[PDB]
């Protein structure tokens, strides 16, 4: 039943509610940071020489 | 330009040739949809057009048709009607006798009832403003062998008229065809159809001529 | 005097102002919009050309009428004339193919769709400014200049009695130019408008019965125009070819140039019809 | 639904108290935690060369993994294989089918995967001794139209979306394993991670689960949106992943906490969105619009850094390649273009 | 797949004779065909070559006009027709399948040559080495120089390897140099710049024993190299 799913749908919420959530300050801290050590890297970001695109006219 | 890459120029070349020869053999195809509504006689016009998806394919007059048939997707239509556009002509079935039972899906509902709903979503679509919808009518030998016996009042209770074939086909027909909301460049076609066969394929034929005739007119210049 | 010479120059100047520019546009607009999707835009592609050709043809001659004299010499005489004859011959031709392409798209839907694919179009464009060429090489070698009256004339030669062989050379263009491709485009006009007049889509309520008025229309306007402005200058070669009472008049080369005029007159907004109501382009506009 | 109640609402709750824990060490906005950045200048792109081919509207468009090779997929029943650098076509695969709405290529050059409208899902082999592309299986067994179809790290196991069912599968056999399952609506978006073990997906309801192909049971849910689920992809570390919907709002959503980060929008643009990608440096975001148009937006800042518009038809589909070079974007008017 | 020649015998000078190769188990209409003809006891030579199409065929250096080939795509067939004879040219001939694409492997496969008997620039590029004697067990390295720098503006070299065993047709074991062959095993291995071209043999086993070879693909006339042999 669907109670049987709710058992296993509660159930299946069940499993939802028993996470360990941390703070979001620090998951906006880790995007800066990865965002910040790989920047030289990007070719859209960061222009590219003419001569080092692969891609030209 | 290295002796190599000129050979994958000469392979790209040839491949661009044979995708355009096998669209070509394609752009002078008609392709018509089958959009029908449960258990209304579909199976027929098909059942003697020839003589997930289903194809049917025949020819007529020096013409190819094939069919695409689609009854068996139970999924939201409004993500997947956006595949069929460009289609030149809708064909939609309506069965004369099936104002008297009472649809499996419920008992309030009737048959009829639903199937004028089916055809309002079908016709107002924005991506079929530009489109004809050729309309058929099925089993005319039930409506004419029980029409005496059951009231046509029964359902649309506007009604007020006799219970002779003549009158009764022609009130189902103006309140099935007053559905349009833009008469100006989309036109509805009716038809009567029964077990008699030759008299059903030449209206398919003489409907698909007329979407051509505008179809060339518009892309001309003219119309 | 002074004041029709003003005119007609200004008529010509007006009127070569208002074709060459409006080729100019056009030839490129269709250069950038939809570019060969459909046949009909092959075609307005060849009648671009065509008219521009034309543009360069007419301030030359308008020179002499207004010097009566041609200051340049042989290279011109022939380089200006066939020019000339030719634009004749690929503007007509390539409005009769448009009129028998519509006739076809319009009256046998069931083969205008093995039949109305651009690669078939292309074809059909080749033909043409192929086979006039043909029609226009001769002119181009039968050039000659000649002096009289103190005034240099480019006229044109043969070795038959000039009188009695070889003016037919010119009753000829008469026929093949004005007969049979009026006589073909009127037919293939009325029987397109009779089976439009049947269908069951332009037709019916009044509601989109002016829809039928103005294909009417159109229909009805181009016939008009090329059976106007083109006529009277046939009409008045033959006259010309017919009357032996009165030549070289102070009255008569004003018209002569007067109705010469209304020739490139129709050159010029003969591309100047196809792009003031052609609808998918009036689409484009929007 | 009553014990359901309680836990969602114990697990607002939660969230509330994460948003409490958010709001105690952040704005939330994650933004104003990031006031201190510096903005980023006009970034103004370039077409490098448009891909003809096609006859009709392009419903795929997945790259390569040396970033050298290009799958389309269209509506006349052709999946056209070819090569960006020189734009030269290299194969040609006929479909026995003609409805096709997407394709993948798996990460080892070998086959290619197709499908959509026909219940019916087809495997293909490229390198063949005998010298042609033929077909090497045929999934069968969804009762609908199959809206993702995608490979799992190798040659052998593929993942799917169809109706209303995400179903994993195994080549040779040729039988499902690990159907999973908890949809409402219709599934229309399947991602992946880089090192991909886990996995998020988007259905027609404003939700979306992840799932986790060890066991086969939603990770966790995501919602916030108010209409579709159009395209959504993920962020290059594996701890973010942009998200599309019909309502012309991208959202872009954390796993560690499981809200919202930043909301991209202006009042100028009121049509919806088709596809999201994402570029190697964490900073620019390509979204193709039905404007047109596909409009970048910094994901760092809320402003626009250019406007590649050169389409002229709504854009289906829209590819970063793996190592950032460029960009390829495909509408409805049958011509790829690659952005450089 | 299988695919067998025939037309050989003996002729005799100022004549003129037709090779048909025949070719079953694959489609031959999305293929190129190349011939190599190699006279007994020497080295290899390219012949012609008829792209799928029929575009662009090439032909030979000293067999130019005087060659003819073509080919049959209904019946599978390929018409080699060949105008003098010489007596220079008694050699077995084999034809070969090759196809060109982005990742593609030419010379594939190969097949079993009549034996045609006689009764009686391009980028040099030789081997240095005519014979190794080799025990079991022996690491082995053989090397290769050309005369022109191989490399292109696109990033990669044309060389190509082939192996002969005694009695039978050549196989393929090295493309490209950092690029191995279908059905040879990880024992062989290439590598290279410029001009110095190498081939290395880890383990070395009784089988390994034939003539090896090795060829340009840069230029139109294909130039090939003797053989260094390797007996035991
Ligand atoms: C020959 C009569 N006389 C004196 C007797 C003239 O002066 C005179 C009159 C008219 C013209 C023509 C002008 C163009 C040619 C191409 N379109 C631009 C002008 O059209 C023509 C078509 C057919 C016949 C034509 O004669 C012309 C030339 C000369």
């Amino acid at each position: 039943a669907s109670i049987a799913q709710a058992r296993k749908l509660v159930e299946q919420l069940k499993m939802e509610a028993n996470i360990d959530r941390i703070k979001v300050s620090k998951a906006a801290a880790d995007l800066m940071a990865y965002c910040e050590a790989h920047a030289k890297e990007d070719p859209l970001l960061t222009p590219v020489p003419a001569s080092e695109n692969p891609f030209r006219e | 330009l290295s002796a190599e890459d000129k050979a994958a120029a000469e392979r790209s070349k040839m491949i661009d040739k044979n995708l355009r020869e096998d669209g070509e053999k394609a752009a002078r195809e008609v392709k018509l949809l089958l959009l029908g509504a449960g258990e209304s006689g579909k199976n027929t016009i098909v059942k003697q057009m020839k003589i997930g998806i289903v194809e049917t394919h025949f020819t007529f007059k020096d013409l190819h048709f094939k069919m695409f048939d689609v009854g068996a997707q139970r999924s939201e239509r409004k993500k997947w009607i956006h595949c069929f556009e460009g289609v030149t002509a809708i064909i939609f079935c309506v069965a004369l006798s099936a104002y008297d039972l009472v649809l499996a899906e419920d008992e309030e509902m009737n048959r009829m009832h639903a199937s004028m709903k089916l055809f309002d979503s079908i016709c107002n679509n924005k991506w079929f403003t530009d489109t004809s919808i050729i309309l058929f009518l099925n089993k005319k030998d039930l409506f004419e062998e029980k029409i005496t016996h059951s009231p046509l009042t029964i359902c649309f209770p506007e009604y007020t008229g006799a219970n002779k074939y003549d009158e009764a086909a022609s009130y189902i027909q103006s309140k099935f065809e007053d559905l349009n909301k833009r008469k100006d460049t989309k036109e509805i076609y009716t038809h009567f159809t029964c077990s008699t066969d030759t008299k059903n394929v030449q209206f398919v034929f003489d409907a698909v001529t007329d979407v051509i005739i505008k179809n060339n007119l518009k892309d001309c210049g003219l119309f | 005097s002074l004041a029709l010479a003003i005119a007609i120059t200004a008529l010509y100047s007006a009127v070569c102002a208002v074709g060459l520019l409006g080729n100019v546009l056009v030839m490129f607009g269709i250069v950038r919009y939809t570019k060969m999707k459909t046949a009909t835009n092959i075609y307005i592609f060849n009648l671009a050309l065509a008219d521009a050709l034309a543009t360069s043809t007419l301030p030359f001659q308008s020179a002499k009428y207004l010097m009566e004299t041609w200051p340049f010499g042989e290279l011109l005489c022939k380089a200006v004339l066939s020019i000339d004859y030719y634009n004749m011959f690929t503007s007509i031709f390539t409005l009769t193919m448009m009129s028998v392409d519509r006739y076809i798209a319009v009256c046998h839907p069931v083969k205008a769709l093995d039949f109305r694919t651009p690669a078939k179009a292309k074809l059909i464009n080749i033909c043409i400014w192929v086979l006039a060429s043909g029609v226009g090489v001769p002119i181009m070698v039968m050039a000659v200049t000649r002096p009289r009256d103190g005034a240099v004339v480019c006229m044109l030669q043969f070795p038959s009695p000039s009188w009695y062989w070889d003016t037919v050379t010119k009753i000829c263009v008469f026929l093949f130019a004005f007969v049979v491709p009026i006589l073909i485009i009127t037919v293939c006009y009325g029987l397109m408008l009779l089976r439009l007049r049947s269908v069951r889509l332009l037709s019916g309520s009044k509601e989109k019965d002016r829809s039928l008025r103005r294909i009417t229309r159109m229909v009805l306007v181009v016939v008009g125009a090329f059976v106007v402005c083109w006529a009277p200058i046939h009409i008045f070669v033959i006259v010309w070819t017919l009357v032996d009472i009165d030549r070289r008049d102070p009255l008569v080369v004003a018209a002569l140039h007067l109705c010469i005029a209304l020739g490139y007159a129709n050159s010029s907004l003969n591309p100047v019809l196809y792009a003031f109501l052609d609808e998918n382009f009036k689409r484009c506009f929007r | 639904g009553s014990e359901l109640d309680q836990l969602r609402q114990e697990a607002e709750q939660l969230k509330n108290q994460i948003r409490d824990a958010r709001k105690a060490c952040a704005d939330a906005t994650l933004s104003q935690i990031t006031n201190n950045i510096d903005p980023v200048g006009r970034i103004q792109m370039r077409t490098r060369r448009t891909l003809r081919g096609h006859l009709a509207k392009i419903y795929a468009m997945h790259w390569g993994t040396d970033s050298r090779l290009l799958v389309s997929a269209s509506q006349d029943g052709k999946l056209i294989i070819w090569d960006s650098y020189t734009t030269n076509k290299v194969h040609a695969i006929p479909l026995r089918s003609s409805w096709v709405m997407t394709c993948a290529y798996a990460p080892s050059g070998n086959y290619v995967a197709c499908g959509g409208l026909d219940n019916i899902c087809s495997i293909y082999n490229l390198k063949t001794r005998e010298g042609n592309v033929r077909v090497s299986r045929e999934l069968a067994g969804h009762t609908g139209y199959l809206s993702c179809c995608r490979f799992l790290d190798d040659n052998q196991i593929v993942t799917s979306s169809g109706d209303t069912t995400c179903a994993l599968w195994d080549i040779e056999t040729g039988q499902q394993t690990t159907t999973f399952t908890g949809h409402t609506g219709d599934v229309m978006s399947l991602s992946l991670a880089p090192d991909t073990r886990l996995f998020v997906s988007g259905a027609c309801d404003a939700s979306a689960k992840l799932w986790d192909v060890r066991e086969g049971m939603c990770r966790q849910t995501f919602t916030g949106h108010e209409s579709d689920i159009n395209a959504i992809c993920f962020f290059p570390n594996g701890n973010a992943f942009a998200t599309g919907s019909d309502d012309a709002t991208c959202r872009l959503f954390d796993l560690r906490a499981d809200q919202e980060l930043m909301t991209y929008s202006h009042d100028n643009i009121i049509c919806g969105i088709t596809s999201v990608s994402f570029s190697k440096s964490g900073r620019l975001l390509l979204a193709g619009y039905d404007d047109f148009n596909c409009n970048v937006w910094d994901a760092l800042k809320a402003d626009r850094a250019g406007v590649l518009a050169g389409h002229d038809n709504r854009v289906s589909c829209l590819g970063v390649t793996d190592d950032g070079m460029a960009v390829a974007t495909g509408s409805w008017d049958s011509f790829l273009k690659i952005w450089n | 797949v299988q695919l067998v020649e025939s037309g050989g015998g003996l002729v005799q000078p100022g004549g003129s004779r037709k090779l048909s190769c025949s070719a079953s188990g694959f489609a031959f209409s999305s293929f190129g065909m190349h011939w190599v003809r190699q006279a007994p006891e020497k080295g290899l030579e390219w012949v012609a070559y008829i792209s799928s199409g029929s575009g662009t065929i090439y032909y030979a250096d000293t067999v130019k006009g005087r060659f003819t080939i073509s080919r049959d795509d209904p019946k599978n067939t390929l018409f080699l027709q060949m105008t003098s004879l010489r007596s220079e040219d008694t050699a077995m001939y084999y034809c070969v399948r090759s196809i060109y694409y982005y990742g593609s492997s030419p010379f594939d496969f190969w097949g079993q040559g009549t034996t045609l008997t006689v009764s009686s620039s391009d980028i040099v590029m030789t081997q240095a080495t005519s014979s190794v004697p080799v025990t079991p067990g022996e690491s082995v390295s053989i090397s290769c120089r050309s005369s022109k720098s191989l490399l292109h503006s696109n990033g990669n070299t044309y060389l190509y390897w082939f192996l002969q065993r005694p009695g039978q047709s050549p196989q393929l074991l090295i493309y490209r140099m950092s690029n191995l062959a279908s059905g040879v095993p990880d024992r062989f291995s290439g590598s290279g710049s410029g001009t110095a071209f190498t081939l290395t043999i880890s383990r070395l086993e009784a089988e390994d024993v034939g003539v090896y070879y090795c060829m340009q693909h840069l230029e139109y006339p294909l130039t090939f190299g003797a053989g260094t042999k390797l007996e035991l």
